């Protein structure tokens, strides 16, 4: 029996990113369903899940062994849409940067399609499974609602320098810090909402720095991380090596 | 080094810490995490004003929709600042719409100048001569040639009568010069023909290019930019031949059209010519001379500058440069896709001092821990090794990324991880290649930068960046059929790289920085080298992110224009 | 003296101590029967012509020429046209010619002999003589007029010559045309997935078996298995494309009920150390273990079979073609971060996973699953590891694609289908 | 035909026997035999003298030989009358040496227009976002998008922050348009993007039109002159593609990348394009929309003057005209050879009435003969056989030759063989078109006048004019493989006809004249009929040769110039 | 069959049928020839690693950025598959 260790390194990133990795994430805040549904923007809240194709059980399917021995997500057994939820994250030490997200996807999640790009990390899937796989990044610490975003379009913002109120940027302004909570008004391609969602007061700088997952040379150095530069020298090497002869 | 610090210092100040059109940025610190960002829109750009008023104007006149930044999702352009960039090496500050391709006459000039150049051989022509006519070839009966062929090509008739021409105003881009290893030869060319190696290039350059021609000679050809454009790249080499066959016909007195013209024209089509770049395959079918047929050698012998400097990091940068441009903005962001294109994805290796400030550190770290490895030298290189990249490539990167860290300025300019990833792995490989004089050397310390770039920062580049990087260790040191190649040889079309930005030029920069390390004449083919050390060319190739920037501000003359034939 | 025991698609043994030599395309008799069936064959739209010569819509996209119109019963003389193209094609009386009238008569398999091959220097006979065939036939049985003799005959090859390719024609195989390959040796690996799932039924596992076969057959074409790489790539043939000892049917049922691209990855690492071929190397202060690989190449092998167990288990879950670009990444990049170890193909497979993932995400190129091939651009650069796992996800997928199956490959699936090594590859292969 | 005829005879007036420049040509009689001689050289023509004195002051300038007419073999240009050329059916006198396609920007803009163009479905990316998001799709939905696209398709931003853009006045030719054969979508689509069929063609052929596609619904797009210039054809497709993908994600609120987005984009690059031509094979490597892959009914198609006249005849003889300019002016006279190229290959075809001539003398033969079988219509035709052929193709050859002796002037005009084989052979072929309906038929005409042709006079044209001639006859009615193909379907790259000069232009006015002969709408394609039905291009496509005039005169604006960005 | 020709100047390489038999064209002669010869002056030679591209191409030329082996040392009497101007045209592309 095998235990995974996900990661090298020994700071606190590194332990963040094992958190990510392996699902270990702490809740901080609350998200409904309806509000969650209503952020995502895929349906009205609380309205049936529409279709791309009749559920499993109605058309049925070839009998093969992987069909057989592989069980279908509800999501797939309804034949519901594949939608998504898409995230900008700071690299002012946003709790998430792209590629552990799509790690936390990967390793956690049935029947999902992750993809990682530096301004926007996507999770597509099958649109109840994707829900679930959204309200877990909703209400646990692999986000922060300031230093993050959901924007399903015109991404911009994880490279550029923060607002004065530790926010960042959205060219089209979808959430914001109100009253000291963060406030999302418009739904993740900035179509207005009947009702803002609460999503909570943001992390202080300090709490950001300490569940970061990103590397910063004023926070925890990736330099100062050897576990994590030896394992990149490692698979390097191998590579280099093997490509020559695998031997 | 100290000097492209401040210089990148200077270039944050211009671009983040005062005003730029009406864009309000009057002040900072540009080592400031936190930004105002005042939602101004496009109106803040006087650039973009004069977009969209001529936008709105054609629109009304021609009765369709057309440029109208209203059209754009959510808002419009410039909800945060639009901000200039500053041309590496330069204090031209420029418009960021400036610098696309489609609105700049240099970059398209410079695609021009070796979209319409050929390489031609005359020895195996002047041999058809004497073998099959008895025809005898000297110094005299060669310039002759020469003034019969600088009438012809262009497109003017030497036999006929009653034919029509090309109007002389139209193309007089168009010329044909030559060089020769045969140094005994070169002393009889008139010298209105003549490409001297032993004049434009150094005593230990000229000595390389010769030893490795011989006593050959060469014709540099350069057809009309009016007809290129109209045309293709394939059009070039068809067009050289047709002209040398008629000046070989008129100048030698042969028969207007004999079985010893058939080897004159296999001779200049095949045979002895040397094309900038080959055929592609089917899905992305184009013939010779296209961007995508430009190996990376070929590239950086293009580019003049390792002619003209002895600072072998600024020789790697500046066809660091030139790849960028071509490679992304023209090539990958036209020919292979268009609309908006890649401009900034280029921008980002040859504008604000970034790539320059990380590779003059390199060099010094180089200097300081290898004795001087960097510096030019032969025999003063470091043995290439997995040691060597790693310790280099791993300084390289982690210096990159702490600049980034320490300047947010320079993390917001160069704001897509992939224009990072282009910039940390440039230097990085670059930096490799100097020290080493081996630019595979180069590519494995390009990738181990992506490697550390991957893990530091939790993002690399864009969705599919990477296929070539991940694929990238692997096949820099494999012999296998499809992934073994000397980066020298390597170009778009090798197979990992043949689709995406961020990558090619700096490729090129990889194969040049090791042989400018080395002071070599060239890094894959003397006869481009020699071809393109010319000034006649409207491009000058010596420094081709300067002439991006006399592109911006509307100071370049392009060749190929039609105004002497359109109305008033 | 590797050995592997082959099993089936249902995880039955099949055949026990098969030398993985002997697995070799240059030395199989299946794989080259596949080869040389797949040469040789083509399939031809009889209703395609029909209509082609009534409306004059021939020769490509929107092509219609007026006043010309030919209205021959091409489908209710399906049988009389099928033996007439027979005696065509045939090279010798009672060779291995077979001409089959498929789909009530819509349209016929047509292979030619071996002959043909074997006289030739390529593959494209099968296409010539089956138009040229079919042309001849068509001429004859409805008396075409000379000057109208040009309609015909386009009707069946469409633009070509004009056209490099038969476009807008009404004949199709499973390769493409010679000119078409990115590389040398990339023949066999320009197949469009949705063709081999429509070939393998959706079948997950009997998709990816005879994809492993075409893209393997490529890359002994390419000169990509001499040496010491010989034996690497047939223990990923083995491994992979043929599930060798039942792993890769054992992992994805350990994986399948509640199993994720990250359960796969314990389950490929736990059965690496438990067959000695990983073991540890060294151990940081945090405790991570850097592992070694003691065999390389089975190494390899393994990553390859957690690429489309992986890949077999979240396509699965999801019944949806597109994870499996994502999969192919996210396994072998999460497998170097578990182990130290590089993932499949030495970063190949995740390399052409980026890019894959990209193109089949993006308004830049590409498509779905089904249009990718291993002599596509976007796919091409692993070693024959990649494109298996393209086609069992699109076995797999429930109907989320614009670009399915039927919309690409409807015809190649019924032509194609019904031959028996390639719907059973494996058990093709294991000599049944 | 009697007013043909006497066009003919005064474009030989003014050709021969009223001076031009100062050629002093002053008198003759236009059926005399014999001429004097003045030696003038090139100084006789106004245009020549421009043109030496340019190059005179250019090569002074740029320090290197360029155009100089004393460097011809022997003697100047001119020893001989330098004559002008009247464009066919107009009254345009012009210089010789402005009709060649360098010096012409109508021509070079022709074919921009061509180049630049393809046409890409709607209907399954409107499926895609049915099935995939269920989205639903509406006449609001779709103008929406249209005007979204309007803004993209030039170069500009919809989605991103900080995009740079293209300069719309750079860019102003640029814009997408839609066509439907559904009515009641046609009804409803805003006028201003609307391609519309019920009135853009007569009734009888917009219903052949809208029979031919269905209610199925396609873009219409041109992309930017300047990126085409800068570029090549294969651009074209890739352009679109980009920018329709951009404008459905804007359009539609889609994620800005998701998996839907490529089924777009294989619908748009692949499965719902159609381009103008495909690919070419290696040795003429090119990729699509190049000249080479256009096929002749394509052609056909793109030339509007099916749609505005109910003369078979002018339908025919002006795609004959627009093909022998682009096939051997831009096509074998530069992208597959250059220099002076084959401006006069291409001017026997399309100046001086001579074609149109022989052509309406046929027009007359055949009414006269076959019952009105050359007037429109689809049940007056004549059945094609070796008897019509040969009755129609020797008659037309016969007066055509006969025609040529009877007034020198016209075998001095037409002074190279080619050129009158090419005028005789597209006059009988054209005929043979015209009486059968039979695209083929033609093709046997065009052959079989080549035959005649050479037993009359003991010569042809030059050294390899009849070698697709000489397979000709043979491969008409052939269905091997290579061989057999219906005209409409053949092309440049139609490998008998892959090489050679005073053919292709014909064998596109062959396909139209089986289809003009008949009323028909189209030759081949609807699609690039009624793409092309469309006034905004800058080309006229109802009538190429007088915009050939137009181009000569100076007089025509093509897009794609730079002068914005150019310096003063 | 692997001969010597010309006192050693060259080699005539001629694969089993076998990989005829197991390929869809002719190409396999040249890439496994060429593979072959790498392989054995690799390793007769005790090429280093980061050598081996200088090795690669001697033998292969400019491929895989060029089509075929171009600047190589292979050639047979074929060309290469993606010349042919029509199909079944491999054995027409021969020069005289
Ligand atoms: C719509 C897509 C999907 C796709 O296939 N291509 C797009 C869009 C396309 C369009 C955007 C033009 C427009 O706004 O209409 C163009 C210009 C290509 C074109 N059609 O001309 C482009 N990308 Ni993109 N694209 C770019 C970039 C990027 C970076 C931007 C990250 C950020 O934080 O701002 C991200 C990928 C990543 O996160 O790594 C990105 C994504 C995307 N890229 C996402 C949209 C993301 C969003 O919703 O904002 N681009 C860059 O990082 C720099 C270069 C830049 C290109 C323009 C230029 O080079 O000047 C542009 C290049
Ligand atoms: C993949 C392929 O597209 P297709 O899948 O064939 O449609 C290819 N495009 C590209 O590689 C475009 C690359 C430049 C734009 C993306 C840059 S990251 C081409 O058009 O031949
Ligand atoms: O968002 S994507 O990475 O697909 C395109 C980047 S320009
Ligand atoms: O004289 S040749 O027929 O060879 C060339 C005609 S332009």
């Amino acid at each position: 029996a095998y235990e995974r260790q996900y990661y090298p390194g020994a700071t606190s990133v590194a332990a963040n990113r094992r958190k990510h990795m392996s699902g270990k994430l702490e809740k901080l805040r609350e998200i409904s369903d309806e509000d969650l549904t209503a952020v995502l923007g895929h349906r009205a809240p609380g309205s049936d899940y529409p279709s791309t194709h009749p559920p499993l059980a109605e058309m049925g399917e070839p009998a093969c062994s992987t069909r057989e021995n592989v069980a279908a997500t509800p999501g797939a057994a309804a034949g519901d849409r594949v939608r998504y939820i898409q995230f900008a994250d700071s690299m002012y030490n946003a709790p998430a940067t792209p590629y552990f997200r799509s790690y936390f996807a990967a390793i956690n999640f049935r029947g999902v399609d992750p993809g990682t790009l530096s301004g926007r990390q996507i999770v597509e899937a099958r649109e109840r499974d994707m829900e679930q796989c959204a309200k877990v990044q909703m209400e646990t610490e692999i986000t922060d609602h300031a230093l993050a975003g959901v924007r399903g379009a015109t991404v911009h913002g994880h490279s550029v320098r923060l607002q004065e109120d530790g926010v960042m940027f959205d060219m089209l302004d979808r959430r914001r810090l109100e009253n000291g909570t963060i406030i999302m008004d418009k739904d993740q391609v900035a179509i207005p909402l009947d009702r803002k969602v609460d999503l909570g007061k943001p992390m202080s700088s300090e709490e950001a720095a300490k569940r970061t997952t990103i590397y910063r040379v004023d926070n925890v150095a990736f330099r100062d991380d050897a576990e994590v530069v030896e394992w990149v020298h490692r698979i390097f090497d191998q590579r280099t090596k093997f490509g020559f002869q695998p031997k | 080094a100290a000097d492209i610090f401040s210089k990148f210092k200077k270039d944050m100040e211009v671009k983040f810490a005062q005003e730029f059109g009406s864009n309000k940025q009057t002040g900072g610190d540009i080592t400031d995490k936190t930004a105002k960002f005042l939602r101004l829109g496009p109106e803040q750009d006087p650039r973009k004003v004069e977009m969209i008023k001529a936008g709105k104007e054609i629109a009304e006149k021609r009765g369709i929709a057309f440029y109208n930044p209203m059209m754009h999702s959510g808002a419009p352009l410039g909800q945060r600042a639009i901000t200039p960039y500053t041309i590496s090496g330069t204090d031209i500050v420029c418009e960021p719409d400036d610098l696309h391709y489609v609105n700049n006459a240099a970059m398209q000039q410079m695609w021009d100048d070796i979209r319409r150049t050929c390489i031609v051989g005359l020895d195996m022509a002047h041999e058809t001569l004497e073998k099959r006519l008895g025809k005898e070839v000297t110094p005299e009966t060669i310039n002759h040639y020469l003034e019969v062929l600088n009438h012809a090509m262009p497109g003017a008739a030497v036999v006929q009568e009653m034919m029509v021409e090309t109007h002389p105003a139209l193309v007089d881009d168009c010329y044909v010069k030559v060089f020769t290893g045969d140094d005994a030869l070169a002393d009889e060319i008139d010298k209105q023909f003549l490409i001297d190696i032993n004049k434009e290039f150094s005593e230990e350059q000229a000595a390389q290019i010769k030893a490795s021609i011989g006593k050959t000679s060469w014709q540099a050809i350069h057809i009309p930019t009016i007809v290129s454009r109209t045309t293709d790249g394939a059009q070039t080499s068809r067009w050289a031949a047709m002209q040398i066959g008629m000046s070989f016909i008129s100048a030698y007195a042969m028969c207007a059209g004999e079985a010893a013209v058939a080897d004159l024209s296999f001779a200049a089509k095949h045979a002895a010519l040397v094309s900038m770049g080959e055929m592609l395959p089917a899905r992305r079918a184009r013939g010779p001379n296209e961007p995508g047929g430009l190996s990376f050698g070929h590239l950086s012998d293009i580019v003049q500058t390792s002619r003209v400097s002895e600072d072998p990091a600024k020789i790697a940068l500046e066809v660091v440069g030139a790849g960028c441009m071509l490679y992304d903005q023209i090539w990958l962001g036209s020919y292979m896709s268009g609309g908006v294109g890649f401009t900034q994805y280029a921008t980002a290796a040859y504008t604000d001092d970034i790539l320059d400030n990380n590779t003059y550190y390199d060099v010094d770290y180089i200097n300081d821990k290898y004795n001087g490895a960097a510096t030019v030298g032969k025999d003063n290189k470091v043995k290439a090794s997995l040691e060597v990249v790693k310790d280099i490539a791993t300084e390289s990167t982690l210096y990159g990324i702490e600049t980034y860290e320490k300047f947010p300025t320079a993390l917001e300019d160069h704001f897509g991880g992939s224009q990072r990833a282009t910039v940390l792995a440039a230097a990085a490989g670059v930096a490799c290649s100097l020290a080493t004089g081996n630019a595979n050397a180069g590519l494995s310390g390009w990738y181990l930068s992506m490697y550390l770039h991957k893990e530091a920062w939790g993002r690399l580049g864009f969705f599919g960046f990477d296929l070539q990087d991940q694929c990238g260790a692997t096949n820099v040191l494999s012999y296998q059929g499809d992934e073994g190649l000397p980066d020298e040889l390597r170009g778009p079309n090798y197979p990992n790289y043949a689709m995406n930005v961020g990558h090619q030029g700096g490729y090129a920069g990889i194969a040049q920085a090791a042989h400018s390390g080395r002071g070599d004449a060239f890094t894959v083919n003397p006869l481009l080298k020699v071809c393109f050390a010319d000034d006649l060319l409207p491009f000058n190739f010596a420094e081709p992110r300067r002439e991006f920037g006399r592109g911006a501000i509307r100071e370049f003359v392009p060749a190929g224009e039609r105004s002497l034939v359109i109305p008033a | 003296s590797d050995t592997v025991d082959i099993y089936d698609d249902r995880g039955k043994l099949l055949e026990s101590n098969v030398d993985i030599m002997s697995l070799a395309p240059t030395r199989n008799a299946a794989i080259q029967s596949i080869i040389m069936d797949t040469k040789r064959s083509v399939a031809v739209n009889l209703a395609g012509i029909q209509g082609a010569l009534a409306s004059g819509k021939m020769g490509g996209k929107g092509r219609q020429i007026l006043g010309r119109g030919l209205n021959y019963d091409i489908v209710g003389n399906a049988d009389a046209i099928a033996e007439n193209v027979k005696k065509l094609v045939q090279v010798d009386e009672g060779d291995d010619t077979n001409v089959i009238k498929v789909k009530g008569g819509k349209s016929l398999l047509i292979q030619s002999p071996k002959s043909r091959i074997i006289a030739g220097a390529d593959f494209m006979s099968a296409t010539t003589v089956g138009a040229a065939a079919v042309t001849q036939t068509i001429m004859d049985m409805f008396g075409t007029d000379p000057y109208d003799a040009p309609i015909v005959k386009s009707a069946v090859w469409g633009s070509y010559p004009q056209t490099m390719d038969l476009m807008g024609g009404q004949v199709q195989g499973i390769l493409s045309i010679p000119q078409n390959n990115e590389g040398l040796g990339f023949s066999l690996r320009n197949i469009m997935a949705n063709h081999v799932a429509a070939i393998s039924n959706r079948n997950a596992m009997n998709a990816s078996a005879l994809s492993s076969i075409y893209e393997q057959s490529g890359i002994f074409e390419m000169g990509g298995a001499v040496g010491m790489f010989e034996r690497h790539q047939l223990l990923g043939l083995a491994y992979q494309g043929l599930n060798a000892n039942n792993l890769l049917y054992d992992i994805v049922k350990e994986n399948g009920k509640d199993g994720t691209i990250g359960t796969v990855i314990e389950s490929v690492v736990r059965r690496a150390i438990e067959a000695g071929i990983i073991s540890v190397d060294k151990t940081a202060p945090s405790g991570y273990n850097f592992y070694k690989a003691n065999d390389v190449p089975k190494w390899n092998a393994c990553a390859a079979v957690g690429t489309l167990a992986a890949t077999l288990v979240n396509c699965g879950a999801g019944r949806a073609a597109q994870n499996v670009s994502s999969t192919l990444l996210y396994f072998n990049d999460i497998l170097e971060k578990e182990t130290g170890l590089p993932g499949c193909d030495y970063g190949k497979v995740e390399g052409t996973a980026v890019g894959f993932s990209f193109f089949s995400h993006s308004i830049y190129g590409g498509g779905g699953p089904g249009v990718f091939n291993g002599n596509h651009v976007v796919t091409r650069h692993s070693r024959g590891f990649a494109i298996p796992c393209v086609c069992a996800a699109v076995a797999l997928d429930a109907g989320t694609q614009m670009f399915s199956i039927e919309s690409t490959s409807g015809l190649i699936g019924d032509v194609f289908g019904a031959i028996p090594e390639f719907r059973e590859p494996i058990k093709a292969v294991a000599g049944v």
